[PDB]
Order: structure tokens, then C-alpha cells, then sequence
RNA sequence: CAACGCGAAGAACCUUACCAGGUCUUGACAUCCUCUGACAAUCCUAGAGAUAGGACGUCCCCUUCGGGGGCAGAGUGACAGGUGGUGCAUGGUUGUCGUCAGCUCGUGUCGUGAGAUGUUGGGUUAAGUCCCGCAACGAGCGCAACCCUUGAUCUUAGUUGCCAGCAUUCAGUUGGGCACUCUAAGGUGACUGCCGGUGACAAACCGGAGGAAGGUGGGGAUGACGUCAAAUCAUCAUGCCCCUUAUGACCUGGGCUACACACGUGCUACAAUGGACAGAACAAAGGGCAGCGAAACCGCGAGGUUAAGCCAAUCCCACAAAUCUGUUCUCAGUUCGGAUCGCAGUCUGCAACUCGACUGCGUGAAGCUGGAAUCGCUAGUAAUCGCGGAUCAGCAUGCCGCG
């Protein structure tokens, strides 16, 4: 995406904005590691799918040039 | 079996000659015959500047100079390794005369081929030279086998 | 006013085009002979083997003779001619 | 790796194609339509004893030329047949379908039928050296210039499969202009699966 | 799994993107042709049997 | 109108030997101002010179495709062909150059 | 040898088989049986989705009233699935000897026998090709042959090809010609055809004129009986064995792309036949319909916007680079190489993060020719520079071909 804007899915979204409406919560589900952050994930403590498991990860601000699978390793060794 | 026969252009006006034409057609890498041709052509102005003589006869003089005329050919007859002298043919005689002007001047070392050939018939012009060294090596050699003249 | 043909028979392809010029020609209009255009042609490489064997290759040949015929005079006889003229379907007759 | 049939190489020389007409943009869906008729057309024909199945397209409309050796295992009363053979290529197609039946004449001579034959009376537990030999018999005396049969497979063992070779006259596969009549059948016995392998050289055309 | 599989290649997939190309015949991905929609074993024994009228042997 | 062709390299020279004075044409173009490295262009008149026919003919050719090196073989091999086709005279020197090679 | 740029002619999901997790069990897929009637198509929740909770909504038709032609569902079991094993059970398809020239059969003879004779001996050829002799006479699979391509010519034809003679054009663009390349058709031609010599006078070989073509003109297709229990149960079928609410099926994500490693194949480099900048010429083949996309504008740039034209000898892809003529640097780990690298962007696509390519910015190492040993190449071959297509929404140093 250059022009046509950010990335981030619909779901993820909109349980975003009804978690921020009111006040930042327990951490947000989703298996969508291609979302890209936005300064609305900041203080979620968004959870990411690995494939077996999901990694509660703290979004701070500087976290907004970043994916989630830049934080949710996948290999193993 | 049997030879086979081959042909060349002779036609250079720059120095035309059917070894001069060989000449080019060697030292040609990448299919740039143009390059070669280039480059011999701007050797033999710089040879007729420095020197006060037309580049042909320097060339033929080269040639008479490094041209080898016995060759040490080995042979493994039992466990010996020996070594039996040859003559060479006036064609091979040539071909490797150029070869040894061609491998000695690119290996001698300055800031342009053009230059290196230069000096390399200058050097054999004057029998001290880099391909008269292989020249010697290989008369030392033949001399040294000359116990088998023939089988 | 044109028409041309698209044919992978050789010899049906020339059958229909000395059939079209004579047809074209019995009624006086001219018509030039029949163009003989450039074959478009193809080529497909599939291996021989099944599963190993990548040297093992074959070549199909895939050929279309393509004719143009223009008409010099209207001669609206030979254009009802042709119309009703019935030829094999290996050429796809197109105007 | 071995020999290639004939039928592919001798396209051109004087085989003519099994299948005339120039398409565009269609050619793969016709060409997989015409595969599907063919699959169906062998399969409910199969005891008829049909050797090959042309087709032409023509416009929305599709002739079809039926080569049987036998009219009367094809075509019958001439309704019921003709019916049961056109509409359901019809119903399975969604245009109209036109068919043609030619009859071959020696039928003993066409290797689509003589292996079929042949595997039929392998399938019927006939021994593989009287079939073979029946059948070249019947073709050398039908007419051909040379007959080639191959049967590879269990033919009784277990532990090995074998090929068996019989054949009579000139076969020369090398010469192009041969008008070779090559086809293959399976047979698929208790024992596991048999290959019957049969290209038989009608003559040359000069 | 070839029925599945053949199965799977004709569902509708939620994305164009998602579509891959299958023979149609066989269950054979990896080099199926596209100008015949036909398997390279099953394409090459067609044409050996005498259909598909444009393609023969090629000689150069 | 003397006519020929120096095919050669998939670089054909559709010359047609006209009489004039001498002029040679590379597809609309002058000798120099096509092909530079003009060690070629004495190679070209070599049956040229060696029978004498230096003004008498003009060269006027379209050469399509191939180098430098191959346009300058293809016009003269098509220039040989169409002098030769012009006067059979000199064929029998001629044949020892023939310029034919299939290339 | 005949595995290792091989299956697989292009792994972000899909391809995907393998794995973590969420799931289902006449099942994803095809025949069976009883019915209830069209399914679809839009919308909210869980979703990662499988799938459900569901709402809007179902318009099926054909007949002389039974029924039939599909689709969805609701129950039953016959069944389905097997990328599960066996290529030491197989069909089918290929690799090697090998494009090497041999392998065989009918009759007859000999040997009490397995077997030989034909196929041995002499000359000769790419050939067991051919000739002579011949206790043997004939024949098949092979080999050359006729098949395709190219090298020259007569004729058939000049539009979407060519432009000379003619007149116009900034453009081959216009009137005009089919002279001529050219293209696509019928023929011819090279077939030891002719002469000398050699050889047996023959088969056969050297030279000689013509000719495009001289001794299968070059190349491609064509791979003789059989060997390797050769490869493929994975392209397909396949008997046998095994699982079956699971060795079957649906979906998200991951892995198929990890590397202290070693080895095959290929590309780039170590520089002066060189590096960077200015000017100039020639291409051959192939593709174009949700496809190819002129031209114009924007941007250093990859590329983006409007859009001509083309179902194509028309228009486009698509201005080939090596190369040449100049300017410039100077023998250095460098004005060499651009890898690793940080940032900023471009093509595509829901998304290039595990996971493409390309572009600019700033750097830049390994590396200065590489051990035993080893590989390909006898002519338009070697070496080397570009071009197009397959697989493809987007991916090529590999593949196919061309120059």
C-alpha cells in the first residue's frame, strides 16, 4: 500500500474502535498478522497467532511502523 | 583420417601483411576483432613514431627471432618419461611465434596493451626479449634431447 | 470489399482459394489472385519421459496458412456467388 | 524407453486428421467437449465393437462419423438407436449434434477392434498363444501386408511379467508411408492388469 | 486425494487470486498447459491419436 | 536494370547494378556516413579491383539486418553476384574468390 | 555413467502433499433408496474460517392431473476416500548400451548333441550398404531411401510486402508498378549425373567440368533383438495388503525458503581488450482480447494518469546491446565488483513481515585469477552481447528458441 492507504482488517478494526470507545482492555484476539499498526493499537496488548499459540505483545508507540509479524516469530530452533 | 586445410584475409592496409592479418586474428578475446585490430594498428604507429622505420620490418624481425626452430615433444616409452626433438614445420613455426608475442607481451605489464605490444617487438626486434626467453629455454631443451634426434 | 482465409490443410486451403478465384473470376470482376500472406506458425516442447528423464524432449509443429483475396470490381453476382458458395469447415471462411 | 506409435508421426504424410475445423478462443473447451463425447460414446459402445469416433464442427452444428464393422449392433431399427445416440449428446453438449455411421469393412483388419477382440478373449480366460494365433490368422486371411501383437503383463505367473511377440509379414515401422492402424486395450484379469499392444500395416501409397 | 483435489481446484474461490489451474483430466499441477487446458501425458497421447488438428510433429 | 542479391548472415544486399559513376548507396546513405572503420571498405572493391569496373556501375541497396561487418560481406557478395550476372567475362577469376558461403 | 537448474515450464493464502490449532463424519467427490419443495441472491453475530445462530427470500418447468427433467435439504444403510505400502506382481510412458550395427525367421544340409551352415572367406561403405566366391536358396526387424527445414532456379500472386523506373511526401506516408527482396503454392534440381585413373571388367575409392549443391550437401523426426528385477503404484488404471467418526474431508496460520556444514549446475567479480559520460548504426524470431497497448503528460528512477491502434505482413509489444567515433581516469583493494547492509519508493495482489523483482539515496567487504583433479568445444563450432514465449494477478542467473 502507498496511496491507497493503511492496511488493517475490518474485524480487528472494529473491535478496536469498540475497545477504545469506552476504555483500552483485556488484550484483543486475532489471527491477522498482515494488519499493520496504527497509533489506535497503541496500549492494547494485542495477542498474534503464531500457529500453535498466542503471544500477548504490548503495543507501545514507536510499534506503528511494524506489523504484528514482525513481532510473532513463526520458526523454530 | 587425415590434415585439413583452413584460410585467412590477408588485406590490412596498415602494414598489410598475411601475418600481420593472424596477428589480429589472435589476441582477439570476445569476439572484438575490432579491438585487436585497434590495438595493433595503434602499436605499430607508436612503433613507426619512437622508431625511425617502417613497423614491417621490426615485425619480420621479430618473428626470425622468436620463431623456434626445434621443438622437444615428450614421449613415454616404459617408465621414463622421455623427451624426443622435433622440427617444426614453418606454420608452426609461426603460429608459435605469435603465441609467445601475444602471452609475453600481455604478461609483461603496463598501462596499455598497446604500449606492452610495443615493447615486446621492440624486444624481440633486439633478440633480448621475454618470448626470446622461451625461445632459449626450448633450444636449451632440444639441445639437451638431441640423444633423440630420431627413434 | 475482402475476404480471407485461415487453414491448417495445406491442400484444402488451396483447393478453396483456386475454387474462390475461379468463381470470382467466371463472372468478369477482376479480382486479384489469391495473396499468399505469411503462415503463422508455433511451437510446443513436452518431455518424452514421465516422471525423470528431463533430456528426453518432443516438438509439435502447429501451422496456418492465411490467404487474402480483394475484389476490384462490386460485381454484386459474384458477391451472391460467393455467398452461396458451401466449402469445408478447415478454413473458417471470413470476410 | 522404445518405439513411438505410428498414428502421431504419420499425420501430414497421409493420415488426414481424426478431427477438421478451425477454432479461436474455444479451442481447449471444444477440444475437452469432444474428449468428454468420445469417453461417453465409448463407454455405452463398448459391445458394439466401435473402432473410431471423427468429429466436425460446422457452426453451432457438430458432425460426427461412426466407424462400427457392424450397422446393425449400431443403428438397429434405426430409431430407437438413433435417438438414444443423438439426444443424449445433445442433453450433455447444449447444441445440436449430427451423427454418421460407416461400416468397416474386414473387420479383423482395425487394430482398435482386433485388440479388442483380443482382450475380450483374454478376459474370457482364453489361453494367450490360441488368441494370438486366431487372431493373426484371421487377419493374414482378412488381407494385410503384416500384423503385430503384444501382450505384456501376467499371463499366468506371479512373480514375473513377461512380453510375448507373434507376428507374420512385413511391419516397417521406419518407412513413413505405411498407413500403420496402431491401437492399444487393457484387460484387467484376477491376476492384476494385462496390455494389449496391436499396429497392423494395412500397405503403402506411392 | 485426487477426486478431492479436483474437487478443491473447482470450488469457488473467496478471492480470484486464489484460483489455480488444473488439466480438467487429470489431477496433474505443475506444467499443466494452458493454450489446451490438457495434461502433458494426456496432451501428448491426444495428439498422437489424431486430435487436436493444429498440432504435429515438428521438424527444424 | 542488373539485379542481385548478396545474401549472406541473414543480411541480404538487394543490389541492382545500374550504369552510373561509381556512387555506392547503403540504405539511403553515404559510404562514410554508415559504416565508419573504413578497413572494410577497401575489402568491399576487392573484385572491384581486380576487374576493372571502378565508375562505370552504380550500387543502390537496401541491406535489412546484420552488423557492421556482415551488411559490408552481404553488399559485397551481392555486388559480385550482380557483376558477375551482368558480365560472365571475368567468371572464370571470379570463381576462385565465389564469396558464396552459406553462412 | 543412466540422481543432484531432475519430477516441479515460476511455494505470500490458493498450488500445499507436511505440521500446530478450530472442526465434520453416505462425508470434499459419483451411482444408489423414501420424500418436501427450486436453488440462489442481500444482510446482522461468532468468527480464522470451516461452519452455524439466523432475517430479508426462492420466481423451477413439462404434459389430456398420475408423473417426469435437476438442485437443496431430511433419515437408512450399499458406498466414497486413500499424495497409504508393494515399479522384486503389472498395463501404459521413458533413460542406458545406441544412431552402435547387428538381431532373427521358412525350406534344405551337416553333426546321434547342445548347435553350425544362411550371418563364415576376399574387396568395400557411416552401415550384415553393396559386389565376388559360396553348401545353400529366400525373407523380416534394422541401416540409406522416400518425411520436415535450409542452401539455387522456372512459373502461379502482388496487400496489410517492396519503392526502381514516375510525380508528390517530415516520414513508403499518397496516385501509381509488380520491375525486385519478400512472403505461400505447383515444379525442377544433386541423383556417382558425366570423364580419367584405381580396383576384378564388378561393388567400391581419388581426381575433373557444370552447378547452390559430389559422393547419406548440413540439421531435425525416425532409437533394430534385448540388458540394467533401471525410473514412475505420484499423471492415469492396477491385483494384493491396511485405515475408515479416519492412513478420509473443510478452514486460519505455519513449513515446503532454518545452516557451524560438504558437494553438483549456473550467474557476477577480481580491471586497462579496463571504469564512467557525449554522439551514431544494424537485428532475427515470437505474442496480443477483461489481452497487447502507440502517443501525450507526471516523476532522476523503477513506474502512474488520459488514450490512439490491434482479433493482427496493417497497430503495438519494441528506440536491441555488444560495436564504432569522442571526453575522462590511471595500476589502487582503486572512479574495479556490486553481495551483505539503513532509509525512501515502483509493478502486482485482500496482504511481498517467514515471503519476489525492480529503482534512488550512503557505504561497501569476499575478492587481485584461485589444490590435487576435472569439464565443454573441429566452423559459423568455441567464446561472447542482446531479443521473445512458456509456468504467470506478481515472480527466471534455469528451460525453450532467435539473431
Amino acid at each position: 500500500s502507498l496511496k491507497k492507504g493503511p492496511f488493517v482488517d475490518g474485524h480487528l478494526m472494529t473491535k478496536i474502535e469498540k475497545l477504545n470507545e469506552t476504555d483500552k482492555k483485556q488484550v484483543v484476539k486475532t489471527w491477522s498478522r498482515r494488519s499493520t499498526i496504527f497509533p489506535q493499537f497503541i496500549g492494547h496488548t494485542i495477542a498474534v497467532y503464531d500457529g500453535r499459540k498466542h503471544v500477548p505483545v504490548f503495543i507501545s508507540e514507536d510499534m506503528v511502523g511494524h506489523k504484528l509479524g514482525e513481532f510473532a516469530p513463526t520458526r523454530t530452533y | 583420417k587425415g590434415p585439413v586445410a583452413k584460410r585467412d584475409v590477408l588485406p590490412d592496409p596498415i602494414y598489410n601483411s598475411k601475418l600481420v592479418s593472424r596477428l589480429i586474428n589472435k589476441m582477439m578475446i570476445d569476439g572484438k576483432k575490432g579491438k585487436s585490430q585497434t590495438i595493433l594498428y595503434k602499436s605499430f604507429d607508436i612503433i613507426k613514431e619512437r622508431t625511425g622505420n617502417d613497423a614491417m620490418e621490426v615485425f619480420e624481425q621479430a618473428l626470425k627471432n622468436i620463431m623456434p626452430v626445434l621443438e622437444v615433444k615428450a614421449r613415454r616409452v616404459g617408465g621414463a618419461n622421455y623427451q624426443v626433438p622435433v622440427e617444426v614445420r614453418p606454420e608452426r613455426r609461426t603460429t608459435l611465434g605469435l603465441r609467445w608475442l601475444v602471452n609475453y607481451a600481455r604478461l609483461r605489464g603496463e598501462k596499455t596493451m598497446e604500449e606492452r605490444l610495443a615493447n615486446e617487438i621492440l624486444d624481440a626486434a633486439n633478440n633480448t626479449g621475454a618470448a626470446v626467453k622461451k625461445r632459449e629455454d626450448t633450444h636449451k631443451m632440444a639441445e639437451a634431447n638431441k640423444a633423440f634426434a630420431h627413434y | 470489399i475482402r475476404i480471407r482465409l485461415k487453414a491448417y490443410d495445406h491442400r484444402i486451403l488451396d483447393q478453396s482459394a483456386e475454387k474462390i478465384v475461379e468463381t470470382a473470376k467466371r463472372s468478369g470482376a477482376s479480382v486479384s489472385g489469391p495473396i499468399p500472406l505469411p503462415t503463422e506458425k508455433s511451437v510446443y516442447t513436452i518431455l518424452r519421459a514421465v516422471h525423470k528423464y528431463k533430456d528426453s524432449r518432443e516438438q509439435f509443429e502447429m501451422r496456418t496458412h492465411k490467404r487474402l483475396i480483394d475484389i476490384v470490381n462490386p460485381t454484386p453476382q459474384t458477391v451472391d456467388a460467393l455467398m452461396r458458395l458451401d466449402l469445408p469447415s478447415g478454413v473458417d471462411i471470413e470476410i | 524407453g522404445q518405439k513411438v506409435n505410428p498414428v502421431g508421426l504419420r499425420i501430414g504424410v497421409i493420415r488426414d486428421w481424426e478431427s477438421k475445423w478451425y477454432a479461436g478462443k474455444d479451442y481447449a473447451d471444444f477440444l475437452h467437449e469432444d474428449l468428454k463425447i468420445r469417453e461417453y460414446i465409448s463407454k455405452r459402445l463398448s459391445d458394439a465393437s466401435v473402432s473410431k469416433v471423427e468429429i466436425e464442427r460446422a457452426a453451432n452444428r457438430v458432425n460426427i462419423t461412426i466407424h462400427t464393422a457392424k450397422p446393425g449392433m449400431v443403428i438397429g431399427k434405426g430409431g430407437s438407436e438413433v435417438e438414444a445416440l443423438r439426444k443424449a449428446l445433445n442433453s450433455l453438449t447444449g447444441k445440436r449434434v449430427h451423427i454418421n455411421i460407416l461400416e468397416i469393412k474386414r473387420a479383423d483388419l482395425d487394430a482398435q477392434l482386433v485388440a479388442d477382440n483380443i482382450a475380450r478373449q483374454l478376459e474370457n480366460r482364453v489361453s494367450f498363444r490360441r488368441a494370438q494365433k486366431q487372431q493373426i490368422q484371421r487377419t493374414m486371411r482378412a488381407g494385410a501386408q503384416g500384423v503385430k501383437t503384444m501382450v505384456s503383463g501376467r499371463l499366468g505367473g506371479a512373480d514375473i511379467a513377461r512380453s510375448e511377440y507373434y507376428s507374420e509379414g512385413t511391419v516397417p515401422l521406419h518407412t513413413l508411408r505405411a498407413d500403420i492402424d496402431y491401437a492399444t486395450s487393457e484387460a484387467d484379469t484376477t491376476y492384476g492388469k494385462l496390455g494389449v499392444k496391436v499396429w497392423i500395416y494395412r500397405g503403402e501409397v506411392l | 486425494a485426487k477426486k478431492s483435489m479436483i474437487a478443491k481446484q473447482q470450488r469457488t474461490p473467496k478471492f480470484k487470486v486464489q484460483e489455480y489451474t488444473r488439466c480438467e483430466r487429470c489431477g496433474r499441477p505443475h506444467s499443466v498447459i494452458r493454450k489446451f487446458k490438457l495434461c502433458r501425458i494426456c496432451f501428448r497421447e491426444l495428439a498422437y491419436k489424431g486430435q487436436i488438428p493444429g498440432v504435429k510433429k515438428a521438424s527444424w | 536494370q542488373y539485379y542481385g542479391t548478396g545474401r549472406r548472415k541473414s543480411s541480404v544486399a538487394r543490389v541492382r547494378l545500374v550504369p552510373g559513376e561509381g556512387r555506392i548507396v547503403v540504405n539511403n546513405r553515404e559510404i562514410s556516413e554508415h559504416i565508419p572503420s573504413a578497413a572494410l571498405i577497401e575489402d568491399i572493391k576487392q573484385p572491384l579491383t581486380l576487374t576493372e569496373t571502378a565508375g562505370t556501375y552504380d550500387v543502390l541497396v537496401n541491406v535489412h539486418g546484420g552488423g557492421l561487418s556482415g551488411q559490408a560481406g552481404a553488399i559485397r557478395h551481392g555486388i559480385a553476384r550482380a557483376l558477375l550476372e551482368a558480365d560472365p567475362e571475368y567468371r572464370t577469376t571470379l570463381k576462385r574468390a565465389g564469396l558464396l558461403t552459406r553462412d
